[PDB]
RNA sequence: AGGGCUCAAGUGAUUCACCGAAGCGACGAGACCUUGAAAGCUGCUUUUUCAAGUGUCAGUAGCGGAACGUUCUGUCAAUCG
């Protein structure tokens, strides 16, 4: 039952929260809601991850976050986010030629 | 002497940059956070937040500093001595007739994120209040701020 | 005239009258559009909730998703090669 | 069945035949097309898996040729694509259409006798991106 | 039959 | 001064969002006094869609 | 990658008792459509007399169907002959890579 | 809140972008309800398949429906060992 299946997911804790049972059901009742907060939240804690790249890597070729995908938005590149983020990464000239592009706006 | 200045460069990774900020004396905070930006590795792309790819940023100058309006002899540091009663207070004239490092090295350690790499990113900077430095058979890149300094002007 | 409303700001804070009236006309969720003829008793009954629902569109929108479309519509490719 | 022909080509795809042999999935890895799935996108080059959402209307062993595609780049070379496809051409294919993992949402109110348990799974398609056209290399 | 009933 | 209920500066980013809404409700109220007849007298495509 | 997968499948299950009725069922309804659909299994369909019914394939993947009907046991075959030989840990990374670029990865140099 | 801000990073007015939530969308999964279509129902009209829903699906107390298990006992002088 549920009296076993804590005593599997309870590997790794510290404390008598490992073997007995009266406080494995609490670390682990926990360990449970954090995992919810977190698959609601990597989703977001990326989200700004992402930018930083494109930002740091498109700042060093003059534009700014701002500028960049307001002038890729108005001549519809609908590349998105982590994309972007993968080429600021990998690809050193593709990328530039992005923001020459979006700088062909403003 | 050379030694107790050439500080702990023994100990970082050195294989990624040497990068110079010489403050021409013109702002602190306008010198800072651009520093702790650089100091922190967030102004190249392949930045991972679990890390220190900070580059070695090298302020330059500092004598030669200007910090506007009359906050001088006005703003202090403050530091509590433990001992029941004390509070160590110094004007900002003082400091910088003490040692014009100190000033923006506290400051820019405030102003970097509140976690445990502060300091092991602050080992990755140094200083000389003026402009020579031993730091200069290693690559040596020079920097330069923003170009984003309109300078309103009053009268 | 036509005039199509459309729910915007959020509807969990607000006099229970507007959330009754908004539902009476068939706004139930946010972000959503209906459509209806004006008639005068549209246009009072919906004017008591103008600050909840910023926009009261007539028989122009058509033009603005007219807009998107070109918008969002294909145009030729773009080549580099740096 | 024709309407599973559109669905599948509006969620970018199209199902193409089985393949008994031909000797594909060469190791020539040179150049990147940005392909996008419905809500979800992907750089990829020749060779690579890429993990989905139930591409709905394909099977084992299948070659789908998504009809989507962003930008191609070679060494410096940048058919910059505005989502539309200028005839570009993706071939991939199937394998291991099936499930992924448990896992667990567990609502509880910090005092409120109230303590719902559940259970979830999602199946997925690891297709093996193999093919790209439209570039210089 | 006798395991088969129900109601 | 027991429970401490900040108090929020109206800041210009927040005046943004004030005349937002105000040009919103122009709008709004501008084509519902246009609609004192069941015509169709509203320049097509007011704004509405930067409203952001 | 080309090579099927699922290299063999068992049918564990019982004659007598009502437990397994819905395998049994399941055998002569739909085992014949899937096998000519999948000539490269090697589906062999054996029996464990007075033993709760379950299924096995390729490694060992168990899975029982005590008290479970046919219209599902179709589909809870057809998953097993979609399968890998894979255990279940949840996904690392969604696009796996060995290979990320063409132009080198971004250091000093532009 | 601090770093620190007059070389505004302050105030009053005008303009663009951007970020930003479990909102709303994009695929995809379920549950109920609606909508059909088609069956079967004997009722000739309740009861299951499908498919369509910018349909719905925070919750204490409390209430209705469905489910798991356990000890025993008929199915069993059966069946496994």
């Amino acid at each position: 039952m549920n009296k076993k299946e804590i005593f599997k997911l309870a590997k790794g804790f510290r404390g008598r929260a490992k073997n007995c049972i009266r406080i494995a059901r609490e670390r682990v009742e926990k360990a449970l809601q954090y995992s919810y907060r977190d698959r609601r939240n990597k989703k977001r804690e990326m989200r700004g991850l992402w930018i930083e790249r494109i930002n740091a890597g498109s700042r060093q070729h003059g534009v700014n976050y701002g500028n960049f995908i307001h002038g890729l938005m108005k001549e519809n590149i609908q590349l998105n986010r982590k994309v972007l983020s993968e080429l600021s990464m990998h690809e050193p000239y593709s990328f530039k030629a992005l923001v020459d592009v979006s700088r062909k706006s403003f | 002497l050379k030694k107790a200045v050439a500080g702990i460069k023994r100990i970082n990774l050195d294989g990624l940059r040497w990068r110079v900020f010489d403050a021409r004396g013109q702002v602190l905070g306008r010198l800072a956070s651009q520093i702790s930006t650089v100091l922190q590795a967030k102004d190249k792309p392949t930045y991972c937040p679990n890390r220190d790819d900070g580059d070695i940023c090298i302020v330059l100058n500092a004598k030669e500093i200007g910090f506007t309006g009359r906050k001088l002899t006005d703003k202090f540091y403050r530091w509590h001595t433990g001992y029941i009663g004390h509070l160590k207070e110094r004007s900002l004239k003082d400091q910088m007739a003490k040692d014009p490092t100190e000033v923006i090295r506290k400051a820019v350690w405030r102003m970097l994120p509140s976690n445990n790499l502060r300091d092991d990113r602050d080992r990755k900077l140094r200083i000389f209040e003026g402009g020579e430095h031993p730091f200069g058979d290693k690559p040596l890149e020079p920097f330069v701020m923003p170009p984003r300094r309109v300078r309103e002007m009053r009268p | 005239q036509s005039l199509y409303i459309t729910l915007v700001r959020g509807l969990p804070g607000t006099r229970k009258l507007h959330r009754r009236t908004l539902e009476a006309m068939g706004l139930r969720r946010c972000h959503r559009t209906v459509l209806h003829s004006n008639n005068s008793s549209i246009r009072g009954m919906i004017d008591q909730v103008k600050r909840m629902v910023v926009v009261e569109t007539e028989e122009m929108y058509n033009a603005r998703k007219e807009a998107e479309a070109n918008h969002k519509a294909l145009r030729p490719p773009l080549v580099v090669s740096h | 069945a024709e309407k599973v022909e559109e669905a599948e080509e509006i969620g970018y795809k199209v199902m193409g035949p089985l393949k008994p042999s031909e000797r594909l999935f060469k190791p020539y890895e040179p150049v990147f097309a940005i392909v996008q799935i419905g809500s979800h996108q992907f750089k990829v080059s020749n060779g690579d898996s890429i993990f989905t959402e139930k591409l709905k209307f394909c099977d084992i062993n299948d070659k789908l040729e998504l009809t989507k595609v962003l930008l191609l780049g070679s060494a410096s070379q940048t058919i910059i694509g505005r989502p539309i496809l200028p005839d570009a051409t993706v071939h991939a294919v199937v394998e291991e259409h099936a499930l992924d993992e448990k896992v667990l949402i567990f609502k509880k109110k910090r005092r409120k006798n109230y303590r719902r348990t559940r259970g979830h799974r999602q199946e997925l398609t690891k297709l093996r991106i193999t093919d790209i056209q439209g570039i210089e290399k | 039959s006798l395991n088969d009933l129900r109601d | 001064g027991g429970l401490l209920w900040k108090r929020i500066k109206l800041t210009p980013t927040r005046k943004a969002n004030a005349k937002t809404r105000l040009r919103r409700v122009w709008q709004n109220e501008a084509v519902l006094r246009a609609c004192g007849e069941s015509d169709a007298p509203n320049p097509p495509g007011a704004s509405n869609t930067k409203s952001s | 990658r080309g090579v099927w997968q699922l290299k063999k499948l068992v049918v564990s299950y019982c004659n007598w008792g009502g437990s397994s009725r819905g395998i049994r069922a399941f055998m002569e309804s739909e085992l014949p459509a899937l096998k000519e659909k999948n000539p490269q299994l090697e589906v062999i369909t054996e029996l464990s007399r007075g033993q709760h019914p379950y299924l096995k394939g390729i490694n060992e993947r168990v899975v029982c169907v005590k008290n479970m009907d046919p219209e599902e046991v179709l589909l809870n075959a057809t998953r097993l002959r979609n399968s890998l030989g894979r255990k279940v840990v949840k996904l690392r990374t969604r696009h796996v890579t060995k290979h990320p670029s063409v132009q080198g990865t971004w250091t000093t140099a532009v």
